[PDB]
């Protein structure tokens, strides 16, 4: 040859294959063979304990608070309703500028809520306002694509994910993108912050997940394996692992320190996509929302399917476990949220 | 006897089918909130409840009197004929509402989605049930209907209550469904224009099939009874109690067929499938 | 083309020099953190209805 | 204490009654998604509707025709892989597909994009309103005779003007044949595999056209009529 571009493509493939060899080098055993002697969790049949109604359209995002009692929900009717999940009372009902909201977050201090969507803007609302009605306080601009997910770090740091194949860390006060994360080819669809705020991973529509160092802005690890678009992602409660769900009707468990996939959760009677995933407090239960209106509960150690949560008139679009592990909520396109335990 | 046991089993099967179909509609409504969401479903629930009342209240006693030959419940039956008129009028009436309903939701889709709010739905359901109870019980308990227990309606009452309960609803239902036919035929011709342009009576048969099924089951099931109710007390050419009785059963038979013709939307089908399993 | 290739090669070299542990140990750590907290996960071990805010009044 | 329970209960009451008035409002608004290539008229159509009709470039516009509210939205800041933000519009009444009929070489791009929209997995019951926009420019190019359609579509040579054509008063038969040829290329896609679940309604429009509210109104009404028909198995 001679053209440095073909030599970089070649050296690229050489590095990817030395990396694949270094990955198969540490693949001595599988999690299933190791955990074949543990006892199964048994049939887990949780039931609807509450039903939260009010939304006029499909719910697209929800997030529990740190107190494990309140939660915020964003619907594509242009509303963002805050619920006291214990008493089913509504604490706030925030009308939204753009009705196509796709994400909503709950600040760990409980003072602020965030949300964004097809407007390419992340809007922060101060819940502890001092006069009249809760209204907009900040609005983070800069993305050239639709905002798909966002989660607070503290009362001033917030990370956003967008369809421009980038993630960004923002300082809410100054409004500047304090850090930019680039490298994804397709739309970034979901992000999950580690329990210690130091790193975070992101799953994109290029069938890849990437682990990013928040403070340094570099991609530390890239995991692959899904055959199509990644729709959801979340950290293992330990902080060194995460699970992904994709449109190919499969869940995959990756480890951070081992740097490869550990286990795959699928059934040949399950053909629909997957919209949301989340672990329990101990990481033993993995809940995943499928398009077939159901939610499957997998045993994160045996790859066996353990329980089901049926009851919904449309695709379950989101779910989330409380910070105390007491219950899980599910939002679907039938305009209802349901608490389960 | 051979004929008697056959009437018994056929009548028991008819009642069980009525009860099963209508309780299935009512259950598919109560269990699934995505069926209670609309308003046309409100009217379909009203219809199913009326026919379920027909079954449980009115049909079996007449079947027992048909088997045994003598009316054993006695003073009840004063009430029964009143009950009969009510349940058998909340059914025909309800069809009328549902028919106008579909029409109003096809001739003015925007106005419909705006004005038909569940308050108007409840008002229409209220008119049907209250018209039924009024026109049925009040002339019975006041003994205006009288000119084995004689359920023979008075000569003037037959024609009057008949005109209301059937002939106002059949006129309204025929008007509505012929209008819906005009509209569907227009749209079919229009859709056919585009496809012929692209390429350059199956959909008509589908329209005919559905309108014919609805109106033809209703008419061929109820109409003889009401032209009889018309002719008989005036002349009672004339007929006997057994023939009048089979045409009565035709009337209550339509209450059996109503679920399959008015509650087989795809979602209703799937709700039944997840119910029975 | 040429800039994204230099960035892709340096990124792959950066991703290559991470230190990985054996999968047997990574799974042993996952099982240990799981069963070490298994008894405190109400969704796994059901909590009596007295201390359940969603089953009580 | 218990007072705070009654305050929370009346907070729930004020919320739910606000949501009931909002439910009626949301129930009566017909969402219309504006889609289409660039160098088209989407942003000009939204700008014109905000001007000529009472209308709330910007992504959205809210306008009323005959006491019927609409909310038309055009997405501008995205990429070309519309495969994922499209599922936010699976319930819209109709998609307004705008096509630059005067752009003889970007027309194949419009045909391919229309095919991908018409066959989308999440748009199976969504009817498309086809605006063959910029008809005045098309007449300009046809009368000018510098760029002829046969050089880009050799089929146009054997094409015959349909016998059902309804030309407006004062139109050269060459322009009529050209615009009805573009019409039938898109109708051949809409009438292809498609489904009996949804249809395409072509209209020749220009950015200065004023009845471009009556067209969306009429066609939303036909889509709803046919939804109500196919619901009762009539049509
Ligand atoms: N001459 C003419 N120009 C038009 C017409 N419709 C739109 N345009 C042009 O389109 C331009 C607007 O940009 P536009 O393509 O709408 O941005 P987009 O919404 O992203 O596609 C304007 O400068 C108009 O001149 C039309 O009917 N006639
Ligand atoms: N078996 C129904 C008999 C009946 C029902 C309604 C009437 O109005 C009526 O005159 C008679």
């Amino acid at each position: 040859s001679g053209s440095e571009l073909d030599q970089l493509r070649q050296e690229a493939e050489q590095l990817k294959n030395q990396i694949r060899d270094a990955r198969k080098a540490c693949a001595d055993a599988t999690l299933s063979q190791i955990t074949n002697n543990i006892d199964p969790v048994g049939r887990i049949q949780m039931r609807t304990r509450r039903t939260l109604r009010g939304h006029l359209a499909k719910i697209y995002a929800m997030h529990w608070g740190t107190d494990s009692r309140l939660l915020v929900s964003a619907s594509q009717d242009g509303k963002l309703i805050i619920w006291d999940s214990y008493t089913t009372n509504k604490v706030h009902a925030i009308p939204l500028r753009s009705s196509w909201v796709m994400t909503c977050a709950y600040a760990p201090s409980g003072n602020y809520v965030a949300c964004g969507g097809l407007d390419n803007i992340c809007s922060i609302y101060n819940l502890k306002t001092r006069e009249g009605n809760v209204r907009v306080s900040r609005e983070l601009a800069g993305h050239t694509g639709y905002l798909s997910c966002c989660r607070f770090l503290d009362d001033n740091q917030i990370v956003t994910s967008s369809g421009d194949t980038t993630c960004a860390l923002w300082d809410i006060e100054t409004g500047q993108q304090t850090t930019t994360f680039t490298g994804h080819t397709g739309d970034v669809m979901s992000l999950s912050l580690a329990p210690d705020t130091r790193l975070f991973v992101s799953g994109a529509c290029d069938a890849s997940a990437k682990l990013w160092d928040v403070r340094e802005g570099m991609c530390r690890q890239t995991f692959t394996g899904h055959e199509s678009d990644i729709n959801a992602i979340c950290f293992f409660p330990n902080g060194n692992a995460f699970a992904t769900g994709s449109d190919d009707a499969t869940c995959r468990l990756f480890d951070l320190r081992a740097d490869q996939e550990l286990m795959t959760y699928s059934h040949d009677n399950i053909i629909c996509g997957i919209t949301s995933v989340s672990f329990s407090k101990s990481g033993r239960l993995l809940l995943a929302g499928y398009d077939d209106f159901n939610c499957n509960v997998w045993d994160a150690l045996k790859a066996d399917r353990a329980g089901v949560l049926a009851g919904h008139d449309n695709r379950v679009s989101c779910l989330g476990v409380t910070d105390d592990g007491m219950a899980v909520a599910t939002g679907s396109w039938d305009s209802f949220l349901k608490i389960w335990n | 006897f051979s004929v008697r046991i056959l009437t018994a089993c056929f009548l028991s099967l008819l009642i069980l089918s009525t009860l099963l179909g209508n309780t299935l509609v009512c259950a598919a409504v109560i269990r699934f909130r995505h069926l209670r969401s609309k308003v046309t479903n409100f009217f379909v629930i009203s219809l199913a409840v009326s026919d379920l009342l027909v079954a449980v209240l009115v049909m079996p006693w007449k079947a027992v009197a048909e088997i045994a030959g003598f009316w054993p419940f006695g003073s009840f039956c004063n009430i029964w004929v009143a009950f009969d008129i009510m349940c058998s009028t909340a059914s025909i009436l309800n069809l009328c509402v549902i028919s106008v309903d579909r029409y109003w939701a096809i001739s003015s889709p925007f106005r419909y989605e705006r004005k038909m709010t569940p308050k108007a739905a409840f008002i229409l359901i209220s008119v049907a049930w209250t018209l039924s109870v009024l026109i049925s019980f009040i002339p019975v308990q006041l003994s205006w209907h009288k000119a084995n227990c004689d359920s023979s309606l008075s000569r003037t009452y037959a024609i009057s209550s008949s005109v209301i309960s059937f002939y106002i609803p059949v006129a309204i239902m025929i008007v509505t469904y012929t209008r819906i036919y005009r509209i569907a035929q227009k749209q079919i011709r229009r859709i056919a224009a585009l496809e012929r342009a692209a390429v350059h009576f199956k959909r008509e048969t589908k329209v005919l099939k559905t309108l014919s099924v609805i109106m033809g089951v209703f008419v061929c099931c109820w109409l003889p009874f009401f032209i009889l109710n018309c002719i008989l007390p005036f002349c009672g050419f004339c007929i006997d109690s057994n023939t009048f009785d089979v045409f009565v059963w035709f009337g209550w038979a339509n209450s059996s067929l109503n679920p399959i013709i008015y509650a087989f939307n795809a979602d209703f089908r799937k709700a039944f499938s997840t119910l029975l399993g | 083309s040429i800039a994204q290739a230099r960035k892709l090669v340096e990124q792959l070299k950066m991703e290559a020099n991470i230190d990985r542990i054996k999968v047997s140990k990574a799974a042993a750590d996952l099982m240990a953190y799981c069963e070490a907290h298994a008894k405190e996960d109400p969704l796994l071990t059901p909590v009596p209805a007295s201390e359940n805010p969603f089953r009580e009044k | 204490q218990r007072n705070e329970e009654k305050a929370q209960r009346e907070a729930n009451k004020k919320i739910e009654k606000q949501l009931q008035k909002d439910k009626q409002v949301y129930r009566a608004t017909h969402r219309l998604l504006l889609l289409g290539a660039d160098n088209s008229g989407k942003s000009t159509i939204v700008k014109q509707m905000r001007i000529l009709h009472g209308g709330s470039g910007i992504f959205e516009t809210k306008f009323q025709v005959d006491k019927v509210n609409f909310h038309m939205f055009d997405v501008g800041g995205q990429r070309d892989e519309r495969r994922k933000w499209i599922q936010c519009f699976n319930d819209v009444t109709a998609i307004i597909f705008v096509v630059d009929s005067s752009d003889y070489n970007r027309l194949q791009e419009a045909l391919n994009l229309f095919k991908s929209i018409w066959n989308n997995r999440w748009l199976r019951t969504i009817s498309v309103i086809l605006f063959l926009n910029k008809q005045d420019l098309l007449a300009e190019k046809v009368l000018a005779g510098k760029s002829k359609i046969e050089d880009y579509f050799p089929e146009f040579a054997r094409y015959t003007t349909p016998e059902d054509a309804t030309p407006e008063p004062g139109e050269d038969p060459r322009v009529t044949r050209a615009k009805y040829f573009i019409r039938d290329e898109f109708l051949r896609i809409s009438t292809a595999s498609g489904d009996g679940r949804h249809y395409c309604y072509p209209h020749f429009t220009c950015a200065v056209d004023t009845e471009n509210a009556r067209r969306i109104f009429n066609d939303c009404r036909d889509i709803i009529q046919r939804m109500h028909l196919r619901q009762y198995e009539l049509l």
